[PDB]
């Protein structure tokens, strides 16, 4: 069973630019090992499951919560610290490109199709419940969760919005974007890491070590 | 990874 | 309207190691160009507007193509020249890695469900009309497009396959797998252009050149 | 991008 109502409870519980952002990044990762934890079944799964998963999509699922929590900012995003990065900074910094893909391709689609917490949690849970991670020990049961909360999902769509029958497929639609973001980001991140002039606190640190 | 571990732990 | 028979017919009219992968890519390319002129609408798009979602798209379409062309192969894919690559001599020549991930994310999982030439049709058709490709004079009937096959494919799915509720998801989560290994498969070609050694043949050449 | 011009237009 995948109710959304716990789904929901799960995100409303955890509620230059670089060195800011990377700190803002490190905060999170704490807070999203909670938040992990309240996604029904996610604790049940055998440890070393839940750190691959952990692992695998943490950035994903840090990118997909920073931008929900954007939609009532212009040109920018909110972080988790409470810096505001907007559009001249992020492009001031060297990475203009990448910052604009995040405001058209999430912040705007989250904003005009008014995703709302229940559809994000939700998203969220599907991008933790990764079958296609590496070394899982069993992928079938993963997957399993997985189904479990698009079928909820699904059901949530349909019966909140009964006149919109393409929602459910828009939402997951969002996800090849947010893949593609996340790859970028992370690549940006291990070049701030090479270059070493960078704070990367420990949390953010260990999610960078070799498999 | 000892940070993840740990929090995931307690 | 989006007919999914249009869309199959689509399908239908169009049926080192490294070497030969880029020479398979550049015949399909050739291919790729008929098949997107028989989804119905395409066509009807600006000239401008066909180029920007076929050069965006065109890695992603033909990896779903070969992918889906190969699941009656063992631990291999076939290539639109009639060559075989397998495991062994993908690994042997460098590219072991991102062959497995086509094997393990798409191949397998194609296999798996039983994804049938209607569904994998479809699927292009969304990843053909991307309204997120920059530069487009109208991504809103880009946009319209794609959620005109994604409301035929979940009826066919309804339809055909009725005790697979979870059918239409699965299908659609797919698409961030197809993006990432899209990406890097890019990164390789990118590579192999700049080494020099490989042949690279005018169309896919030209897919390579800077916007 | 002359050949994706050419194939579309004929
Ligand atoms: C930890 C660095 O990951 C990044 C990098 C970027 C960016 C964002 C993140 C990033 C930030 C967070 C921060 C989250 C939060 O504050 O809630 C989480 C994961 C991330 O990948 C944006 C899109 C702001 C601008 C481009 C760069 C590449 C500098
Ligand atoms: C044109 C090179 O694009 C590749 C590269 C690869 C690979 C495949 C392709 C590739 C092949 C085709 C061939 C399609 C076909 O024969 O129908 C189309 C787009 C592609 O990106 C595989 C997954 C076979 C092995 C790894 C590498 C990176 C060598």
């Amino acid at each position: 069973d995948m109710p959304v109502e716990r789904i929901l409870e799960a995100e409303l519980a955890v509620e230059d630019p670089v060195t800011n952002i990377c700190q803002a990044a490190d905060k999170q990762l704490f807070t999203l090992v909670e938040w992990a934890k309240r996604i029904p079944h996610f604790s049940e799964l055998p440890l070393d499951d839940q750190v691959i998963l952990l692992r695998a999509g943490w950035n994903e699922l840090l990118i997909a919560s920073f931008s929900h929590r954007s939609i009532a900012v212009k040109d920018g995003i909110l972080l988790a610290t409470g810096l505001h990065v907007h559009r001249n900074s992020a492009h001031s910094a060297g990475v203009g490109a990448i910052f604009d893909r995040v405001l058209t391709e999430l912040v705007s689609k989250m904003r005009d199709m008014q995703m709302d917490k229940t559809e994000l949690g939700c998203l969220r849970a599907i991008v933790l419940f990764n079958p296609d991670s590496k070394g899982l020990s069993n992928p079938a049961e993963v997957e399993a969760l997985r189904e479990k909360v698009y079928a909820s999902l699904e059901a949530y769509c349909k019966h909140k919005y009964p006149e919109q029958p393409g929602r459910f497929a828009k939402l997951l639609l969002r996800l090849p974007a947010l893949r593609s973001i996340g790859l970028k980001c992370l690549e940006h991140l291990f070049f701030f890491k090479l270059i070493g002039d960078t704070p990367i606190d420990t949390f953010l640190m260990e999610m960078l070590e070799a498999p | 990874h000892k940070i993840l571990h740990r929090l995931l732990q307690d």
